[PDB]
RNA sequence: CCGAUAACGAACGAGACUCUGGCAUGCUAACUAGUUACGCGACCCCCGAGCGGUCGGCGUCCCCCAACUUCUUAGAGGGACAAGUGGCGUUCAGCCACCCGAGAUUGAGCAAUAACAGGUCUGUGAUGCCCUUAGAUGUCCGGGGCUGCACGCGCGCUACACUGACUGGCUCAGCGUGUGCCUACCCUACGCCGGCAGGCGCGGGUAACCCGUUGAACCCCAUUCGUGAUGGGGAUCGGGGAUUGCAAUUAUUCCCCAUGAACGAGGAAUUCCCAGUAAGUGCGGGUCAUAAGCUUGCGUUGAUUAAGUCCCUGCCCUUUGUACACACCGCC
């Protein structure tokens, strides 16, 4: 039994909140002790060009963003069962990284 | 020598007329004879009920 | 009741002319503590006319860009003087600044479409917010203007601006530009 | 040019598709270049729903 | 308005014009006096302090930008 | 001012009082109700901005025979 | 001991939340007290609710308020909605009803935004000029 | 019935607590008090001959506030504009050397001590003259 | 060549010892994130990386 | 603030071959003196017990002299080496603190200097240019016609 | 849009949509966010007080040795639609006022047809023809130039001061970046030395974790100054001290002490702007080894005036005139 976080990255929030509900009734099925859905603030990257290839315009900028959500989850799970809560859901655009537990 | 300064309430707001549309009409009537009334033309904003402040009167006005 | 500034009261004072007794803002239902108030006035037409006249006072004295959004150093301007006026008068100063609205405001204004050797045309009426919009401007003139390089301060000038408005002399900034108008107007009636 | 591009629009609609527009621009012949565009049907061009219900190339 | 140039350490016949008639009347700033007699400009707000030693001038305000005094209490 | 209604909403109206004017009355906030079990809306705003002119509506078809 | 609501109020970013617990007529912001807050020329903006109402209206509860975000100014507002609606949610749930709304209507009809907050933040700057409106000279020739 | 210094003038705790520390002369002053301009964000060395004194006031109150602030968050407290002539303005910090001479200053009189983090906090040697000169400032205030 | 003096001036720090990957361009670059692209060829790829014209 | 006003208020001085203004301040009368500055006049006045509310006319000349003494070899005042104008002269080696006409002679000197060396920097003296680096297309048209 | 109707049914654009701002004491949850309770540990009045006051002091995930989610974060829904009331209207589409409410028009993003000899071949291993190809217009290295100045013009920054400079004290932000495939160059706490720029040690942070509770400036409070080209203004200029770098002279930037120029609010012109807007005021990001008077974002203090008009400058639709179609910079 060990006290594990696992945290979960996406681009898109709806391809996420399959996910992270995922492992949450996926571990309240294997009655596990959970702790919910952590969300950290969002992360915008927000590259501004200036649209045109030469130089000649009316100056008008392009405002590029992309933002990135991050959520996380604590498990009371031992190292063995969760591998298969882990491995059933990827969904391409979520990068799933379980941490270690003792750090 | 001067003609005694008059007031005068305001009926209906008629529109605004001068070039740059600064001006307004208001047709006001004296609160002294209020059978009489008179169209004039006011600046600034006017809001209709309001009392004004005329000296010397029998002015004009053109209607618009 | 209120004692605006802490220390001066409001019903008291009495409004010369019938006309500007719902422009000029100072009476019982609409009379704070301070000249400073989130103000909201700007969003509607008329909604800046129930605007308390010391407020109006504040937001015009905070203007040549150097002091464009110091409000709080208007405040205590303002506040200094009206202890001024109390020292130079024994009086209210809410009864004084209602005097100097009503004797500078202009009662007769010019302007109309065609030639203009020297201002305007037309003789045109003035509705009873502008001569309360311009005169607040001309007292806030008066008072810039004579302290720019004075060694008198803001609050003395504008306390001896509407000291001299308030009584009638034409030895006022704002008399010298009233009258100056009225005149002008009667010229090309 | 006009031969084809004729037998691609023809087979984007046939395709179950709601809407096609192509574009062909360039020294068309002559010297001086032109542009032939062949548009048919239906196709949105502001808002969210031109990136989803329209793809480009 | 040409120059003003006038007044440091009172000369005795502004000095003895001060201590009597600049407690007499209404409005005492260090502006109004300054322009007044001829006292430059910081001899008015030393000058008018001290006579709060002697008590003849009863204050108003003392802020920091301007300090408001007054004629002494008559009743 | 500049709240005219489009013909998304108007012609998006006259069949949902044509086809359900028993299930309907003069409420805003059932209406609303009403039109979202009977329509595929795909948007919010859409939505209660249709449900808005059919209570127009209908104040206004149990006076005349407003069509219809 | 539980009769404590905490509510809050801001302005443009302010957050102002204050705690009213069931005591003796303590009222300060931060620790220090309602007369020894900042720049002192707003004093009768942040101490306002207590003039127009009353000592006895602040006599049973403990006001203590903490504040974070904004600027200097929109800091005295923050706290001026912050212990005028603490003594309005305190009084709907431990008093009763006819209490609160006579000192509701004179908290509205006297300044409203002592109880509702504005909507005004901050908009946005434009690639156009320095600002969100204003633009950049532009020359002709 | 207190105090402490939270519930008194700031401003007029710091001119107590500067002459506090003047009468106890135990307070090392360095040998360069008067040609230093303190934070060249400033010209013109302060109007004031015994400006350390203020300065050593006000940062032990600041202590007394936030603790653990070391160096370098006492020169970013005593920042401000530096006229840059004629291009535009920035906030620059403070000295380095002339608030770890405070800091240091206050080590040998027993009101500061390093800290198990970084920074230094008032001892509670150091919070007791605080708190009891401001029972001192507030009895002047009602006088 | 030679070896000694063919490259010997150091491309280290500045633009000169830096272009964008995707066409060897050394002006008008993006080094923010680790892009490491022209402000050009950006545009092309702004999609393709993920970055969405939100506003 | 005095008692009436100084017997011997002596209204304008004569210290090095600048006459500086009796009714300034002490701190900023003696700035007229070139080579002494806003920075450098504080702190000689420091290093004289003397208080800075006196204006120049109440200065006796036994605390004038010592004034001048300062001022005119501050190094052995323990006035630190930092805060002299003509540190390591480029013909003596020793920190110095110019104060009169001196200083524009190592002004002029210094010039000379660098054209008899004949460097860039004193061929932009020769001419009348930009010496430090400033761009002269479209600066510097008040100076010449 | 309502209607009218030799037209009928449609299509793009407008709107919808998207992001964002405002509202939720209701929901989901939070040792990388907290808040109250309570326990110790410091201080202060004390005669002793006390369910006293202060604390960004400590602790409640070595398994309870306490619970909650208002504040913080971001998910899912709600919420506002001219819906309610009055007035005018063909009583149509709608408009104005008003109540209740967080809000009764928040800002942007996308954006049709038809064009243009508009800009870019110096963004491209996008490219046609042409030119040049070994004494090369390929490429490299060393030095110089792009910055040179009788003058004209455009965008700016700092100013002409007392509604201010100066000094000291006091006191609040929000966006956001941070160790890099090649690639060397990261944000930095704290301790000591130096007056300052900076140096030497020891760490933390691949980040809601550390810088950081981002102790930002204007503002505020107190002193000095006193209408003087003044303690306004800081250009020009000499000497010195460091940092980046292979290299700083034609001065990289920064610090120190001196030098103290015009400039007293601006001629004819003319440019932006109507609400958290103008303007003041600082902070990030881009460029960056070194670096912002630039730009792109962010907060902060916060108005005057206006809710109109077609007079000027233009734009859209209709009727009309035309010898115009290279389209009034026309033709003649
Ligand atoms: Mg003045
Ligand atoms: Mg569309
Ligand atoms: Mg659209
Ligand atoms: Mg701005
Ligand atoms: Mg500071
Ligand atoms: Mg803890
Ligand atoms: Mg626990
Ligand atoms: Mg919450
Ligand atoms: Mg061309
Ligand atoms: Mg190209
Ligand atoms: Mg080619
Ligand atoms: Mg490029
Ligand atoms: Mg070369
Ligand atoms: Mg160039
Ligand atoms: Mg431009
Ligand atoms: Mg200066
Ligand atoms: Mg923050
Ligand atoms: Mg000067
Ligand atoms: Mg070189
Ligand atoms: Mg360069
Ligand atoms: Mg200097
Ligand atoms: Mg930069
Ligand atoms: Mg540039
Ligand atoms: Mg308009
Ligand atoms: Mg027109
Ligand atoms: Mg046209
Ligand atoms: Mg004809
Ligand atoms: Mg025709
Ligand atoms: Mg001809
Ligand atoms: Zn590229």
């Amino acid at each position: 039994i060990h006290r594990i976080r696992i945290t979960l990255t996406s681009r898109n929030v709806k391809s996420l909140e399959k996910v992270c509900a995922d492992l949450i009734r996926g571990a309240k099925e294997k009655n596990l002790k959970v702790k919910g859905p952590v969300r950290m603030p969002t992360k915008t990257l927000r590259i501004t060009t200036r649209k045109t290839p030469c130089g000649e315009g009316s100056k008008t900028w392009d405002r590029f963003q992309m933002r990135i959500h991050k959520r996380l989850i604590d498990l009371h799970s031992p190292s063995e069962i969760v591998k298969q809560i882990t491995s059933i859901s990827i969904e391409p655009g979520v990068e799933v990284e379980v941490t270690i537990a003792d750090a | 020598r001067v003609q005694p300064i008059k007031l005068a309430r305001v009926t209906k707001v008629l529109g605004r007329t001068g070039s740059q549309g600064q001006c307004t009409q208001v047709r006001v009537e004296f609160m002294d004879d209020t059978s009489r009334s008179i169209i004039r033309n006011v600046k600034g904003p006017v809001r209709e009920g309001d009392v004004l402040t005329l000296l010397e009167s029998e002015r004009e006005a053109r209607r618009l | 009741d209120i004692k605006l500034f802490g220390k001066w009261s409001t019903d008291d004072v009495q409004i010369n002319d019938i006309s500007l007794q719902d422009y000029i803002a100072v009476k019982e239902k609409y009379a704070k503590y301070l000249p400073h108030s989130a103000g909201r006035y700007a969003a509607k037409r008329f909604r800046k006319a129930q605007c308390p006249i010391v407020e109006r006072l504040t937001n015009s004295m905070m203007m040549h860009g150097r002091n464009n959004g110091k409000k709080l150093m208007t405040v205590r301007i303002v506040k200094h003087a009206f202890e001024i006026i109390h020292l130079l008068t024994g009086e209210n100063p809410l009864q004084v600044l209602v005097n100097a609205i009503i004797n500078s405001g202009p009662r007769e204004d010019s302007t109309r479409i065609g030639r203009a050797g020297t201002v305007r045309r037309q003789a045109v009426d003035v509705s009873p917010l502008r001569r309360v919009n311009q005169a607040i401007w001309l007292l806030c003139t008066g008072a810039r203007e004579a302290a720019f390089r004075n060694i008198k301060t803001i609050a003395e000038c504008l306390a001896d601006e509407l000291i001299n408005a308030a009584k009638g002399s034409s030895n006022s900034y704002a008399i010298k530009k009233k009258d100056e108008l009225e005149r002008v107007a009667k010229s090309n009636r | 040019v006009r031969r084809a591009c004729y037998g691609v629009l023809r087979f984007i609609m046939e395709s179950g598709a709601k809407g096609c527009e192509v574009v062909v621009s360039g020294k068309l012949r002559g010297q001086r270049a032109k542009s032939m565009k062949f548009v048919d049907g239906l196709m949105i061009h502001s808002g969210d729903p031109v990136n989803y219900y329209v793809d480009t190339a | 308005r040409d120059k003003l140039n006038n007044l440091v350490l009172f000369d005795k016949a502004t000095y003895d014009k001060l201590c009597k008639e600049v407690p007499n009347y209404k409005l005492i700033t260090p502006a109004v006096v300054s322009e007044r007699l001829k006292i430059r400009g910081s001899l008015a707000r030393a000058a008018l302090q001290e006579l709060l030693s002697k008590g003849l001038i009863k204050l108003v305000s003392k802020h920091r930008a301007q300090v408001i005094y007054t004629r002494n209490t008559k009743g | 001012m500049g709240r005219v209604r489009t013909k998304t909403v108007k012609k998006a109206a006259r069949v949902i009082i044509e086809k359900y004017y028993t299930r309907l009355g003069n409420d805003f906030h059932t209406n609303k109700r009403v039109c979202e079990e009977i329509a595929i809306i795909p948007s919010k705003k859409l939505r209660n901005k249709i449900a808005g002119y059919v209570t127009h509506l209908m104040k206004r078809i149990q006076r005349g025979p407003v069509r219809g | 001991p539980l009769q404590s609501v905490q509510v809050f109020g801001r302005k443009k970013t302010a957050t102002a939340v204050a705690h009213c617990k069931r005591g003796n007529g303590l009222i300060k912001v931060n620790g220090r007290p309602l007369e020894m807050i900042e720049p002192r020329t707003l004093q009768y903006k942040l101490l306002e609710p207590v003039l127009l109402l009353g000592k006895e209206r602040f006599a049973g509860v403990d006001i203590r308020v903490r504040v974070k975000g904004g600027g200097h100014v929109a800091q005295i507002y923050a706290i001026r909605q912050s212990i005028s609606k603490a003594l309005v949610a305190y009084y709907q749930k431990y008093v009763d009803e006819a209490s609160k709304k006579e000192i509701k209507d004179i908290l509205i009809q006297y300044d409203r935004t002592l109880l509702v907050a504005d909507p005004r933040r901050c908009e946005s700057k434009k690639f156009g000029g320095p600002g969100a409106r204003a633009r950049y000279q532009k020359s002709y020739r | 019935p207190g105090v402490t210094v939270k519930d008194v003038n700031q401003q007029e705790f710091v001119r107590a607590l500067a002459a506090f520390l003047k009468k106890s002369g135990k307070l090392k002053v360095p040998e360069w008090v008067d040609t230093v301009k303190l934070a060249k964000h400033k010209e013109l060395a302060p109007y004031d001959e015994n400006w350390f004194y203020t300065r050593a006031a006000s940062t032990a109150r600041h202590l007394y506030l936030r603790g653990g602030a070391g160096v370098g968050s006492m020169t970013k407290i005593y920042g401000g504009r530096q006229r840059n002539g004629v291009m535009p303005s920035h906030f620059s910090r403070g000295s380095k050397s002339v608030a770890r001479r405070v800091l240091q200053a206050l080590e040998g009189l027993k009101m500061v001590e390093k800290d198990q983090d970084g920074g230094r906090k008032l001892t509670p040697q150091g919070q007791r003259d605080l708190d009891r000169i401001a029972g001192q400032v507030a009895a002047a205030n009602k006088k | 060549g030679h070896q000694q003096l063919y490259w010997s001036h150091p491309r280290k720090f500045g633009q000169g010892s830096r272009s964008c990957r995707v066409c060897s361009n050394r002006h008008g670059l993006i080094r923010k994130y680790g892009l490491n692209m022209c402000r050009q060829c950006f545009r092309q790829y702004a999609k393709d990386i993920g970055f969405i014209k939100l506003d | 603030m005095s008692l009436v006003i100084p017997e011997k208020f002596q209204h304008i001085l004569r210290v090095l071959n600048t006459n500086i203004d009796g009714r300034r301040k002490i701190a900023f009368a003696i700035t007229a003196i070139k080579g002494v500055g806003r920075r450098y006049a504080h702190v000689v006045l420091r290093k004289a017990d003397i208080d800075l509310t006196k204006r120049a006319g109440e200065l006796t000349e036994d605390e004038v002299e010592r004034v001048i003494t300062i001022m005119q070899n501050p190094r052995q005042y323990k006035i630190p080496d930092w805060f002299l104008n003509r540190q390591k002269d480029v013909k003596d080696g020793k920190y110095s603190q110019v104060l009169a006409n001196g200083l524009d002679n190592k002004l002029r000197e210094d010039l000379e200097r660098l054209k008899k060396i004949r460097a860039h920097r004193g061929l932009r003296h020769f001419w009348g240019l930009r010496v430090r680096g400033q761009h002269t297309k479209t600066t510097g048209r008040r100076g010449r016609t």
